[PDB]
């Protein structure tokens, strides 16, 4: 299958630079050009530029010429966007997309998953993660318990959460992130299926925060206070 | 105009037909360049929907169709489904800017889906948070439609507004909505009351859940 997979989220100070990558698979890398497009909060999609993956020729938008560079490594089937002199208006999700020819033009037929670049002066901080539970760890009636993980004190957004029973990913409920009064963020993830009894360590929530290069797993819901 | 403009919002009921306009100008649509359309479902990357004015990539429903003139293009959606909700962007090329241009996006809302009452789960502070001298109550609210609730908290029977942070609702994968509310307390406040309650109001009903410091004692 044609696929574009980008690097993870980045945080940078104003005036710094960021390099985002896009690895292509499922087709002959050098046969199709790659475009970069960004999407800020509250703004439309904005074209950044194009790179020919065969010969490395580039075209940039006038808005970004002078502080963007596109490059490619054919041995890695990867293109890179280097954006410098970062400002608060550069906080955005950066996408790569494959250019595909048809009879009377070109379209962007396959898109990477996007990479969030946050431009901020605030310190980066990994989340605290607390196991929370509705009902008691060992219920006194035969009515089920609900597991969740409270994810708090992190910056910037966002986190990614997955639940497992053994090696098997489980359905979850995702909830919006909210900025606390102290400027850090918090969110929650809920294991979707209610439980009655389980072995200690059978279930776990895995919380990834790429901005801090961290992953935290909680696999123990201890006895309540 | 060297920019594409779209209505910010379009809406319709299940099964109805809507169209999304994309107005351009003489340096893009009027210069002979085609329009393409992209669909961006919540929290996903854009996906190619229509290319070359009216062609569908493999897998895109034929309920989506396009037309284009030198002044504007139109994306028609027949038989609206809840799964169609999202943002739609047009795209072309502009000779005066020497580059690709995108419309500002149209948010498509499908109104009049079946009502669904919220599922409410209330969580007390974890033992680990209390050991850190902090206490957060978490009220998780799921599977409701329409996507509007209001949340209220009580300490015993007294309304509490201090310390409350409530999210605005977001659409789930099953076309229903989710939201959350947090009540930040000190451990003293948590322990100084008999119970706390989260009350969720939705379409003419309220549901309340309660937690007590000594429930699992
Ligand atoms: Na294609």
């Amino acid at each position: 299958q044609v696929q574009l997979v980008q690097s993870g989220a980045e945080v940078r100070n104003p005036g710094a630079s960021v390099k985002v990558s896009c690895k292509a698979s499922g087709y002959t890398f050098t046969s199709y050009a790659i475009h970069w497009v960004r999407q800020a909060p509250g703004h439309r999609l904005e074209w950044v530029g194009r790179i020919n993956t065969d010969n490395g020729n580039t075209k940039y938008s006038q808005k970004f010429h002078g502080r963007v560079a596109l490059s490619r490594d054919t041995s890695a089937s990867t293109t890179y966007m280097d954006l410098s002199s970062l400002n608060s208006e550069d906080t955005a999700v950066y996408y790569c997309a494959r250019a595909f020819y048809y009879s009377s033009g070109v379209m962007f037929d396959s898109w990477g998953q996007g990479a969030l670049v946050t431009v901020s002066s605030a310190p980066t901080k990994a989340p605290d993660v607390f196991p929370i539970i509705s009902g008691c760890r060992h219920p006194k009636d035969n009515s089920p318990v609900v597991l969740a993980c409270l994810i708090t004190g992190y910056h910037p957004t966002s986190v990614t959460v997955t639940w497992y029973m053994g090696t098997q990913s489980q359905p979850q409920r995702t909830f919006p992130e909210i900025q606390r009064r102290d400027s850090y963020y918090m969110t929650s993830s809920q294991l979707s299926t209610p439980l009655q009894q389980w072995r200690q360590g059978e279930y776990k929530c895995v919380v990834q925060h790429t901005a801090s290069k961290s992953k935290k797993e909680i696999f123990r819901w201890p006895e309540s206070p | 105009q060297s920019a594409l403009t779209q209505p910010p919002s379009v809406s319709g009921a299940p099964g109805q037909r809507v169209s999304i306009s994309c107005t351009g100008g003489s340096s893009n649509f009027g210069a002979g360049y085609d329009v393409h359309w992209y669909q961006q479902l919540p929290a996903t990357a854009p996906k190619l929907l229509i290319y070359g004015n009216n062609n569908r990539p493999s897998g895109v429903p034929d309920r989506f169709s396009g037309s284009k003139s030198g002044t504007s293009a139109s994306l028609a959606i027949t038989g609206l489904q809840a799964e169609d909700e999202g943002d739609y962007f047009c795209q072309s090329f502009d000779t005066s800017l020497s580059g690709w241009i995108f419309g500002g996006g149209t948010k498509l809302t499908v109104l009049g889906q079946p009502k669904a009452a919220p599922s409410v789960t209330l969580f007390p502070p974890s033992s680990e948070e209390l050991q850190a001298n902090k206490a957060t109550l978490v009220c998780l609210i799921s599977d409701f439609y329409p996507g509007a609730v209001t949340v209220a908290w009580k300490a015993d029977s007294s309304p509490v507004k201090a310390g409350v942070e409530t999210t605005t609702p977001s659409k789930q994968s099953n076309n229903k909505y989710a939201a959350s509310s947090y009540l930040s307390l000190t451990p003293e406040q948590w322990k100084s009351h008999r119970s706390y309650s989260c009350q969720v109001t939705h379409e003419g009903s309220t549901v309340e859940k309660t937690v007590a410091p000594t429930e699992c004692s």
